[PDB]
Formats: C-alpha cells, structure tokens, sequence
C-alpha cells in the first residue's frame, strides 16, 4: 500500500 | 539540555497555542468515568504531534509506533526492535523515523521529516524471555528535527504527574496506524486505517489487570480499556506496538506520556486489555541514557 519516498532517505 | 526538560513539550502548535480543543478531549477531562465510552475516530490533523512510525527501509513496511520527545530523541517499545522467539532484531541502519504524518501510506510531501537513526538504546534489563518487563527502547536521532505545526515533542511525567493521573478510573488516549492488529485468521475489513486513529481509555485497577491475563504482571506495566462487556467504544488494539499512551494535565493543560503500547489482550472478541509499559518508573534509565549518550 506504502507510497514510495524520497530515494534520498535510504 | 536534551529531555532534561524541554520547554515547550506538550502544547500543541494547531490546539493548546491557540486556545483550541480536540473533539475528544473533555472526556480524558473527567475526574469520574462512568459514561462517554468514545469509540475510535480518525485523528485531527495535528492532534497528536509527537507521533512516529517506524518505518522498514526495505521491504519497506511500517514496523511500529514511536512517540516525539525531544528533537532528537524517539521513544518506543524495545520489542518493536529486539525479539528472539521471532528473529527480530534491528539495527540502526534497518529503519528510518517518520514524523509529521496523519496518512498512513502517503509519502507526505512537505508535511513529514522522514530522518535517520544514529543509535538505538534498549533497556539493559527487558525481558523478551518471559513478559516484556522493561519494553523500553530510545532511539538517537541522526540530526535534530525541526518543529512545525504537525511535530512537536509531548512531555515525561514528573513525580506528581503520575502520582496524580495515573489512576483507575482516569482516561488515557492512545493514537495509531492499527498494527497492534497483527492477526492471520482474520478478514480484516472496516479496518487498516487509512489515516492515523484515535481512542481515550480508561486506566485499571492493578488486581484486576492481572486476573485478566496469565501473563506476570510487574510494577513497571498497567493495563487500560473499557469492561469487556456489551457497549464497550474503543480498543486497544487500536494502537501501534510502541506507540504513544498519554494523558492532558488539567493543572497546567499539557500532554505527557503515561505509557508505551506494549501488548494487548484478547485482540479479537474476548474483553481484554492492552498493556503498556510505565513511563515515569522507567524514567531514571532514560534521564541518563540521554544525559550520557549520544555518539
Ligand atoms: C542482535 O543482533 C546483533 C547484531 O545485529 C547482535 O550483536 C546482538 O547480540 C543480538 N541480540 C541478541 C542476540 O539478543
């Protein structure tokens, strides 16, 4: 379900 | 001055600051309880500030609850990150914090901080072995975060504050994504919220949590939920493992953290409750993990 985030976080 | 105090703590930028309540909040205003048995509405867009999801990097999953404190200190359950019988066992570069969110899949843009966690502290002395006894983690943010209208850290109770609040009788509030609904031979459906929930409960008698459960009940654990019963509006299980249990002071209208959602009972049909960890008698580890840490 979770919407993809910002590559910068991992 | 780290959660050696903080200031501001518990006035919420969108209610206390502007002389504003939220739909729900007389209730935990009571002194008696008998009577408004709310059931578990969605959250208010910035009615609880201070919560956190904590969030799998990959698979990318919503593993608990978490609860704002500082700028940069996160509190949460240490079995949320540490549990054998289970293969849980996290590492600081496993996670990311997210704080600011009411959606509970949304990446949301402009509202959230999504940070990094540079070290993570479990109580030296948790059970995983028998009954979770000191289910107490502090998690170190990477880099301090700003507040906003959406995030703002709740406060630690002090001496009195429990003395006074903690007690049968008096209503708690619990806010979460659902994840304390963990089942396998259910159907979930009017369910998995889609945005952050809500429910106030009332706080146990201690004789009467332990009868409820065959688990040891110890001095650092009370349990809070309606009597299993006919009308009985609000679960427990409506929570997030490791989220926030809070309580409004009504000497200076503050919030403060009671308790971490540590287990729940009969999280199905049988009237049980949910148990949490005691804040205040675990509060010296946290004064100095904090007063002492950081790397
Ligand atoms: C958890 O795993 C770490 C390595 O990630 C290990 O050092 C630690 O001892 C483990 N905790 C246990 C085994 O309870």
């Amino acid at each position: 379900d979770f919407e993809e985030i910002p590559e910068e976080y991992l | 001055t780290f959660g050696s105090g903080e200031a501001d703590c518990g006035l919420r930028p969108l209610f206390e600051k502007k002389s504003l309540e939220d739909k729900t909040e007389r209730e935990l205003l009571e002194s008696y309880i008998d009577g408004r048995i709310v059931e578990g509405s969605d959250a208010e867009i910035g009615m609880s500030p201070w919560q956190v999801m904590l969030f799998r990097k990959s698979p990318q999953e919503l593993l608990c609850g978490a609860s704002l404190i500082s700028d940069r200190w996160v509190l949460t359950a240490a079995h949320c990150l540490l549990y054998p019988p289970w293969d849980k066992n996290f590492t600081e570069n496993d996670l990311l914090v997210r704080i600011g969110k009411h959606s509970r899949t949304r990446y949301e843009r402009n509202i959230e901080k999504i940070s990094m966690l540079e070290k993570i502290y479990i109580h030296p002395r948790y059970n995983w072995r028998e009954n979770l006894d000191r289910d107490i983690a502090l998690m170190k943010l990477k880099k301090p975060v700003a507040f906003s209208d959406y995030i703002h850290p709740v406060c630690l109770p002090d001496r009195e504050t429990a003395a006074s609040l903690l007690q049968a009788g008096y209503k708690g509030r619990v806010t979460g994504w659902g994840n304390l609904k963990e089942t396998w031979t259910a159907n979930v459906g009017k369910g998995q919220p889609s945005v952050l929930q809500v429910v106030n409960l009332p706080i146990v008698e201690r004789p009467v949590c332990k009868d409820s459960t065959r688990i040891r009940i110890t001095d650092n654990m009370f349990c809070a939920g309606y009597k299993p019963d006919e009308g009985k509006r609000g679960d427990a299980c409506e929570g997030d493992s490791g989220g926030p249990f809070v309580m409004k002071s009504p000497f200076n209208n503050r919030w403060y953290q009671m308790g971490i959602v540590s287990w729940g009972e009969g999280c199905d049909r049988d009237g049980k409750y949910g148990f949490y960890t005691h804040v205040f008698r675990l509060k010296k580890w946290i004064q100095k993990v904090i007063d002492q840490f950081g790397e």
